[PDB]
């Protein structure tokens, strides 16, 4: 018979990386394999299309990470903008709305973001090349954009459908209601809840800034890939039992019938690596497919609603969620409400009052020691138990610790007031 | 046809030298020669006004044939995210 | 073979540090700090939670203990009886076994050798053709590591899928109560309860 | 106008079982392809970086 | 969109007015009250 009731709770902003994209790449094999040759050119013709295979293995990858930006960011239908006053009750949004000052319209947290991850193609040219994605990072700026000032300004009716405006602390009253803590709770704490939000914004601008491992995982994403090209590129001086692994040696030094030979080998090695990048860009690729559906379902379930799944937007429970763009990734601020300073209280499943047990419509019976209140359960709060807060199921014989108290009904109350005497 | 990550200025040089290696040539009015960061595009008019994405090129730039200035043409243009719409907010 | 950072014992006092907090405080210790509260109000509440009220439970409590308790001496019975029970991470054993015992096989291949040992080739010929039987079996040990490397990173890639999977079913069913259907056991989810198992 | 209500329940309890991990395996190719080898290394060499 | 009298019923109380930003007068019907008064306010 032992219960603990928080009775203050914390504004915990956290934060959830997720990859979105790799770099698209493009390969000929003609330039890889036999650059500027027409006789290894030849000798290649004789492996039949594995160039096609490789070509529509790297091409579908490219498409399939604008596939992947589109699903996760284009999930709004109208660019939605933020009133003139940037007044939302004592929230400050300034750091995650867009900055009009900068070139690039982007949040003070998604220039750092950005700034943090690191047409001449100087480097790794030996065929491959680095295809640009379809939106470019103003475009997702705008939609990061569109999607905060809708969640603003509309909370969860633009995600469902048109956006319908309500003021933001009826908006976070009602994630409050959403949670299990009444809409008073907010009301009567609202400063306190907007500074505690402001306060954690700046910890969460403060904990991306010092942490040099903050952003690991797109940075290993841009890694991951630039390696995989080093590597294409470095086993072209490789040479496979050849005899040199420069072409225009072979061709210049042998006549022809060694000089196949010799071109056989290094066209054997050169597939062999090429077939090997390409099935660990699509084995990766299928890693990052993932990651950006995970991202996506974020998107649509914590950005532009409520979530009553634990630990899926963030620790502690679900308020909300704001969108942030990165290199390659996505960035989700989620604010959640966790309970704090919890108190120490005897509870008891019912309450006996006149043969008949009293149950709980919504909260629990907690006791001081000395008197029994009902409390909700995720914020103390204690009431008088009366008929109006409880309900009447059986009688007190059933249940297994109903303890006696008296359950005041108001309209007895009343009528013995109003007319007892009647003279 | 897009040459993908060359300048503008590079193939039109090795098209008059008659160094680039694609024999066919598309004709160029000097302007449908238009500069991307996905490359150089011959063959389509950039216009100004913005369209959802119908053939992506790509940074942003997609194409599509469009009946313009009337006869039929493809266009190249800056892709629209979508149609803006100010929120009613108040306290 | 490389062991596991967290030996079976850790991923036992996870499992109980896991079990002692559901049993102790229901969803409050996931969502926060631990919130101590009788099991039969968690009950309660978790009753109130799937859409039936709480006087049914405590009317009821000797019958829901009661089949509680028979449902889990069935559950040992169930897994003790069926030697299929534990097919999956049996499954995933067999595949790492079958993988590593095909790529020490494929040393006793020749791939055209004369031989497939290497020591034979060595004693016998001298280099200008020793190289030559070398580099046959070079290629084909080269081509079983890239395939084993290959099956093993897919099969990684299953895993990985596999144990996000369990990490949201954690999050999801042990650590709250679910309303989506079919996500945490047939029927409305209650709640669950985790143990662990060998990769698993 | 008919429904069904339910007057009875039983607490059932489902087990599903989920792979979490699996064998971590380490391989030195130089052992594998050349095992003890120098001449067959110098000849591994070659063949760059895998 | 289904507007309702504002009542006791309706509403749940906490606190007093001087808490809430943007709070705005306005009356709530109770209907115990009125009915009471309808009922014997006479007597006679
Ligand atoms: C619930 O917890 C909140 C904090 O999470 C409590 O509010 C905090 O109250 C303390 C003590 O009154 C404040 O500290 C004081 O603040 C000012 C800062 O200028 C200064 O005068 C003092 O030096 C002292 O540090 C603290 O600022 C305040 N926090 C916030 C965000 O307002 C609140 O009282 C708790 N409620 C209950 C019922 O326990
Ligand atoms: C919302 O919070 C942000 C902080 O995240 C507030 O930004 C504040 O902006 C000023 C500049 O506009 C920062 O510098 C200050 O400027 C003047 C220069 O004359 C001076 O008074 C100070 O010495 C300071 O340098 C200021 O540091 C910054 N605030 C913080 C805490 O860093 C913004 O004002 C907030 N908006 C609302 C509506 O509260
Ligand atoms: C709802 O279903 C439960 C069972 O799921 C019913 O409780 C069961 O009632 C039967 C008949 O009274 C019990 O069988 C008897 O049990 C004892 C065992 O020692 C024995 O005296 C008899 O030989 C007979 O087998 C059964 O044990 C009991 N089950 C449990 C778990 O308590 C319950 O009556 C049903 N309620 C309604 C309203 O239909
Ligand atoms: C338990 O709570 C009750 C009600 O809040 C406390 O009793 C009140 O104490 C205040 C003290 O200022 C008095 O003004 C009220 O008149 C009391 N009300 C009643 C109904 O007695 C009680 O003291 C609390 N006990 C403990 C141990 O916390
Ligand atoms: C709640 O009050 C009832 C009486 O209103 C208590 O019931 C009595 O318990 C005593 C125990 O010695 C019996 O001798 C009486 O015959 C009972 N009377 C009735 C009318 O049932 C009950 O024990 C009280 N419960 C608690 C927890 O204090
Ligand atoms: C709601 O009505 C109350 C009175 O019932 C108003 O409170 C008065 O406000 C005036 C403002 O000039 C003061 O001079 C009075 O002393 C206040 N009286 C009391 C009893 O508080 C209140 O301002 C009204 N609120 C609104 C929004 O109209
Ligand atoms: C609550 O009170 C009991 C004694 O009534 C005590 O044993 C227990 O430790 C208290 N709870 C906490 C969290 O301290
Ligand atoms: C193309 O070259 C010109 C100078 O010849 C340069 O100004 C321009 O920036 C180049 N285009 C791009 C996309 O860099
Ligand atoms: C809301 O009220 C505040 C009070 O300080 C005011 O500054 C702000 O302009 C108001 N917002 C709107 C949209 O009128």
């Amino acid at each position: 018979n032992s219960i603990a009731i928080p009775t203050n709770f914390t504004i915990s902003v956290t934060t959830e990386i997720l990859p979105v994209s790799m770099t698209k790449t493009s390969v000929d094999c003609t330039m890889y394999i036999c650059g500027d040759s027409t006789e290894c050119s030849n000798l290649l013709l004789q492996y039949g299309s594995f160039c096609t295979q490789l070509k529509r293995a790297l091409t579908g990858i490219a498409v399939e990470q604008d596939k992947n930006t589109q699903e996760v960011f284009a999930q709004v239908k109208q660019i939605y903008k933020t009133p003139p006053i940037k007044y939302f009750g004592g929230f400050n949004f300034s750091q995650i709305l867009p900055d009009p000052s900068k070139p690039s319209k982007r949040s003070p947290i998604e220039d750092l973001l950005f700034n943090k991850v690191t047409l001449i193609c100087a480097q790794k040219f030996n065929g491959l090349t680095v295809l640009p994605p379809l939106l470019t990072d103003e475009m997702i700026a705008q939609y990061t954009s569109a999607l905060l000032a809708g969640t603003i300004t509309s909370g969860w009716t633009f995600g469902a459908g048109p956006a319908l405006q309500i003021p933001f602390p009826m908006q976070m009253a009602y994630r409050f209601n959403g949670i299990g803590v009444t809409q008073n709770v907010l009301y009567e704490n609202q400063k306190l809840i907007a500074n505690q939000f402001n306060s954690a914004i700046g910890k969460i601008q403060d904990s991306l800034f010092s942490t040099p491992s903050a952003l690991g995982k797109l940075q290993d994403v841009v890694n991951h890939n630039a390696q995989a090209l080093n590597t294409l590129v470095k086993q072209l001086s490789s040479k496979f039992g050849a005899i040199s692994s420069v072409l225009n040696d072979i061709l210049s030094r042998l006549d022809p019938p060694e000089a196949e030979v010799q071109i056989d080998r290094l066209i054997t090695g050169r597939l062999q690596s090429l077939q090997t990048y390409v099935t660990q860009q699509l084995i990766r690729a299928a890693e990052i497919r993932a990651s950006a559906n995970l991202a996506a379902t974020k998107m649509s379930e914590c950005v532009l609603g409520q979530s009553k799944r634990v630990d899926f937007c963030g620790k502690g429970y679900h308020l909300m969620s704001f969108p942030q763009s990165a290199p390659h990734g996505v960035v989700f601020l989620h604010v959640t409400y966790v309970p704090a300073q919890e108190k120490n209280f005897t509870t008891a499943p019912a309450i006996c009052h006149d043969g008949k047990a009293h149950f709980p419509r919504e909260g629990v019976f907690v006791s001081n020691g000395t008197h029994w209140f009902l409390t909700q359960r995720n914020f103390y709060e204690p009431q008088i138990i009366t008929t109006d807060n409880t309900f009447v199921s059986g009688n007190c014989d059933v249940v297994i610790g109903i303890v006696n108290n008296t359950v005041y009904d108001p309209l007895q109350l009343e009528l013995d007031s109003f007319k007892e005497e009647l003279d | 046809v897009l040459y993908q990550g060359v300048n503008c200025t590079e193939v039109s040089v090795a098209i008059h030298a008659d160094q680039l290696t694609p024999t066919w040539r598309v004709y160029s009015t000097g302007s449908n020669v238009f500069q991307t960061r996905a490359g150089c595009l011959i063959g389509a008019e950039y216009v100004n006004n913005s369209y959802e994405c119908d053939i992506p090129i790509g940074a942003g730039i997609c194409a599509s044939y469009q009946t313009q200035t009337k006869s039929q043409s493809i266009i190249a243009y800056t892709m629209s995210l979508g149609a803006e719409n100010s929120v009613a907010y108040s306290n």
